[PDB]
């Protein structure tokens, strides 16, 4: 039988943040 | 501070495949809940304590992949629906709550945070009642507390008419049981 495979994240430690342009 | 919260893909349905028969998992961790997928289904690992934890029916008693090839789980609870690996290389974890509080906010795998009144030991009221379509996917996830604290991981809706107006959760309680088993 096959593992489990992480396919993506949740983060709940981010706080509020300006976006950078680029 | 206020819960918020984000999700980021991290592989692809061919990738994903490849990886679950390989069992080695060379992409970098980041965060304290994981969207894990088998062939079968996908739904989250959160990391508590240094310790990931997801829902029994869906991990079964399968390994998780790592870079180091299949990591075998370290707790396995049939009748708590519970399962843990050594959290990975990279992610972060939770700890649990000591307040006590009955105002819960469950994060989905969409990276949404709802609010679920406690009621029971293992049951909370949606305060919003929501289809269950958009729960789904979300077992294993965390059912925190205003301080961010894991108080369950979710592992069922209690729906009608396809609307979840509460949800079925394992107190971390259970999980402390677990490892003592
Ligand atoms: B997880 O992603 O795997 C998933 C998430 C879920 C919320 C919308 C999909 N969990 C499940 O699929 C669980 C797992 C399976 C059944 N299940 C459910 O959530 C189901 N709900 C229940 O079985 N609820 C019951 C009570 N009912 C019979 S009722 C009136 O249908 O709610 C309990 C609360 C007693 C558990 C469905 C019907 C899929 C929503 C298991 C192992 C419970
Ligand atoms: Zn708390």
């Amino acid at each position: 039988k096959g593992s489990v495979v992480i396919v993506g994240r949740i983060v709940l430690s981010g706080k509020p943040a300006i976006i950078p342009k680029k | 501070a206020p819960i918020t919260a984000y999700a980021q893909q991290t592989r692809g349905l061919l990738g994903c495949i490849i990886t679950s028969l390989t069992g080695r998992d060379k992409n970098q961790v980041e965060g304290e809940v994981q969207i894990v997928s088998t062939a079968t289904q996908t739904f989250l690992a959160t990391c508590i304590n240094g310790v990931c934890w997801t829902v029994y029916h869906g991990a079964g008693t399968r390994t998780i992949a790592s870079p180091k090839g299949p990591v075998i789980q370290m707790y396995t609870n049939v009748d708590q629906d519970l399962v843990g690996w050594p959290a990975p290389q990279g992610s972060r974890s939770l700890t649990p709550c000591t307040c006590g509080s009955s105002d819960l906010y469950l994060v989905t795998r969409h990276a949404d945070v709802i609010p679920v009144r406690r009621r029971g030991d293992s049951r909370g009221s949606l305060l919003s009642p929501r289809p269950i379509s958009y729960l789904k996917g979300s077992s294993g996830g965390p059912l925190l507390c205003p301080a961010g604290h894991a108080v369950g991981l979710f592992r069922a809706a209690v729906c009608t008419r396809g609307v979840a107006k509460a949800v079925d959760f394992i107190p971390v309680e259970n999980l402390e049981t677990t490892m003592r088993s």
